[PDB]
RNA sequence: UCACAAGGCUAAAACCUUAUGAAACUCCGAAGGGGCACGCGUUUAGUCCGGGAGUGAGGCU
RNA sequence: UCCCAAAAUGUAACGGAGGCGCCCAAAGGUCACCUCAAGACGGUUGGAAAUCGUCUGUAGAGCGCAAAGGUAGAAGGUGGCUUGACUGCGAGACUGACACGUCGAGCAGGGAGGAAACUCGGGCUUAGUGAACCGGUGGUACCGUGUGGAAGGGCCAUCG
């Protein structure tokens, strides 16, 4: 006549977004400590002026200008040169 | 027939085929025109019928497969609780894309093979004769 | 954390300058079995070594 | 040692033999690396002790103990434990045990006719591991416990094999016809 | 094994240092302990050991290491940074160091 | 990586020609999108400080 | 953590798969050194797999655990010395409705490794977590009800 159930999911669940990719992009001006990149690994590789923290997140070091360097594909740079 | 290992479940979409449109290990051929899904059975069907056709022994390239799971949840429940579980096995089969081969038979046969072949699929076809060199 | 705790365990390192000072993390027991015996800052003088207090 | 100058009398039997441009694009012999491959069934300390001993006795040089490459099949495997034991000679010392081997080790061999001369290292060098134990200069079955076996891999700088087997025999060596 | 070199290498931390980087090159009996300005493709100093080298073989690294440093002065660098090789700090290439780093 | 069509070859695997599927494959890879600078060119919005809210059942193509 | 998620972030479902509530006193800091899986030829126990050698070998391996990204000029394997798994701070950003959360240059004290430039305020990264309240404990001498003490609170630390 009907029916009682039974099954139901083992499934569902997933984890809170992890807001990554780069957040300054190029050609952008850039305040000393100005966040660039979040990434999961060496994605985007530290140049001149930009260091890295343990999250391999690059943060810019002394103010400037934003450039990006492609060096063909999964070897890459973002720096800063300052304008003049 | 089926996979023998594989993922699970899976989904749904369509444009037209990608390859191949070609005549490849034979000198007749049987070609899909509608955006179809093809479950075992049907080929199964198709197999058999031109198998027994030729008799002994001919030769039958059956180039598509069933790789994509099909579910159907169980009777009368409502929506939800889960997805259903694989009630079986379909074969994308977009347009153009060549189903069948057959080769060591007369043209005749090979026509007739093939119509019966149709009868039994969900779509309509049309056989055709090499010359689709694009490679080989 | 939680009572149970066989392996590692919240050990507290106080210092022998004395002070009052402590710190406070965890071992394992399966590898140091004995004590705990660490180098670190004291802010109440400069730098003086600790042992692991219960 | 002596052996060196016996060399040094083979490379213009070689250059003669061969005719090489140079006397360098000869083959020489580099290294000669003793393996003692028993752990597996053997998981007793006290018989990798024992090959410890008898590998240092025979020759005069320290052995390494090749642990287990953690490749763990349905058998008995495992991870880091000893299962192998290397001594690897060149230069001075494998002159030394190889003179000493030539000397008083397949001489001494029961039941001895030579060796395989059917090609080894095909890029042109040579190996060839050798059984028993009770057949030795040094080893004494009055000076042990049980019974064992070991291997033996020479790499000679040849370019084919018949320049490797040529380098061999002249050195001093047994090929069973 | 080529690693040790390009490892120490980009350890040696091209422009954004600052100093000059000082190469060598001991394995032969002959050497070349360049000082390079890294990032301008240009090598400044310099200081060899193949154009008359008394008759030390290795003996002489402390004299090339004082002969370089000797050119350091001129050239105006009080700056450095010790580009080793695949050779590990020990003897031939601490003498050329220990010279010129009091010689400067 | 997983799956798969005929054949070769070999003791089956690997490998060779032919041939193909993929949300959780990718040697590649658009159209489009997003950030920043200008306004090289049109037009009107914006942002901040403070008062008052209502809304938090949506519906179809 | 991956897919859905429509090549920026974000995005639901009783949609599709899988892990966590730890672990490490070395698996951290630094210094120095080493390069993987696999197949082919030949090799005493072996002989599918063991251990040795030669050739090939850009990752087809490894990373304590899930997977994704990452990585061979090391994060991978080994050794020396070690306690930065440190106090007092925090220019400036990421991110969230809030509370949270995350990255972080640089200054001081004061140390570690290095010959040194230097690097170190835990772990390749992303889970290994609990706001307040009331209480335990070590320091501190801020308040202490006529005054001087003491009970009690307050502060920093910290445990449930
Ligand atoms: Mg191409
Ligand atoms: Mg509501
Ligand atoms: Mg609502
Ligand atoms: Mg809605
Ligand atoms: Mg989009
Ligand atoms: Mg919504
Ligand atoms: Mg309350
Ligand atoms: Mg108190
Ligand atoms: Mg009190």
């Amino acid at each position: 006549a009907h029916k009682k159930g039974v099954g139901s999911s083992k499934n569902g669940r997933d984890s809170n977004p992890k807001y990554l990719g780069v957040k300054k992009f190029g050609g952008e001006v850039v305040k000393a400590g100005n966040i660039l990149v979040r990434q999961r690994g060496t994605k985007f590789k530290a140049g001149q002026g930009v260091g890295m923290g343990r999250d391999h997140t690059l943060f810019a070091l002394s103010d400037g200008k934003v450039v990006f360097i492609n060096k063909g594909k999964g070897a890459r740079f973002i720096s800063i040169e300052a304008a003049q | 027939k089926r996979t023998k290992f594989r993922k699970q479940f899976r989904g749904r979409m369509t444009g037209d085929a990608k390859g191949g449109d070609y005549v490849a290990f034979g000198d007749y051929g049987l070609i899909a025109m509608e955006p179809a899904w093809i479950k075992s059975n049907q080929i199964e069907a198709c197999r058999i019928v031109m198998s027994r056709h030729f008799r002994r022994g001919g030769k039958i390239y059956i180039r598509i497969f069933p790789d994509k799971p099909v579910t159907k949840k169980p009777a009368e429940t409502r929506m939800g609780k889960g997805k259903g579980a694989v009630e079986y096995w379909v074969s994308v089969v977009k347009p153009g894309r060549v189903m069948f081969e057959v080769a060591g038979v007369t043209e005749e046969q090979a026509k007739e093979a093939f119509r019966l072949a149709g009868h039994k699929l969900p779509i309509q076809t049309k056989m055709v004769k090499r010359e689709v060199y694009d490679e080989a | 954390a939680a009572a149970g705790a066989a392996p590692r365990i919240i050990v507290k390192m106080e210092s022998s300058a004395g002070t009052g000072f402590y710190y406070t993390t965890t071992k394992n027991r399966r590898n140091t079995q004995a004590k705990l015996e660490l180098k670190k800052y004291d802010p109440v003088a400069a730098h003086v070594v600790f042992a692991a207090a219960a | 040692q002596l052996k060196t100058k016996y060399n040094d009398q083979v490379r213009p039997a070689l250059m003669q033999q061969f005719g090489y441009s140079s006397v360098m694009a000869v083959p020489r012999i580099e290294k000669i690396v003793v393996n003692e491959g028993l752990g597996s069934s053997k998981e007793d300390s006290k018989a990798i002790d024992k090959a410890a001993k008898e590998l240092a006795l025979i020759t005069l040089q320290k052995p390494i103990i090749t642990k287990a490459k953690k490749s763990i099949s349905n058998f008995k495997l495992r991870q880091g434990m000893p299962v192998g034991i290397k001594v690897t000679l060149r230069g001075e010392r494998m002159y030394v045990f190889l003179e000493k081997l030539i000397n008083i080790g397949l001489p001494r061999i029961r039941d001895f006719r030579g060796i395989n001369p059917n090609a080894f290292d095909g890029r042109g060098n040579y190996n060839l591991g050798i059984k028993e134990q009770l057949i030795f200069p040094e080893i004494t079955y009055d000076m042990v416990d049980k019974t064992r076996g070991m291997d033996i891999t020479i790499v000679t700088t040849a370019k084919t094999d018949e320049e490797a087997r040529a380098l061999l025999q002249s050195m001093g060596l047994p090929f069973r016809k | 094994r080529r690693k040790l070199r390009t490892r120490r290498k980009v350890r040696t931390t091209t422009a954004a240092s600052g100093k000059l980087r000082l190469s060598v090159y001991r394995s032969s009996k002959h050497i070349y302990a360049q000082i390079i300005d890294d990032s301008r493709g240009q090598t400044l100093a310099a200081a060899s050991s193949a154009a008359l080298k008394s008759g030390n073989k290795t003996d002489t690294a402390a004299a090339v290491g004082k002969a370089l440093a000797a050119a350091a002065a001129e050239k105006g660098i009080k700056q450095v940074v010790f580009d080793r090789g695949s050779y590990k700090y020990h003897g031939r290439v601490k003498a050329l160091a220990d010279a010129a780093r009091e010689g400067g």
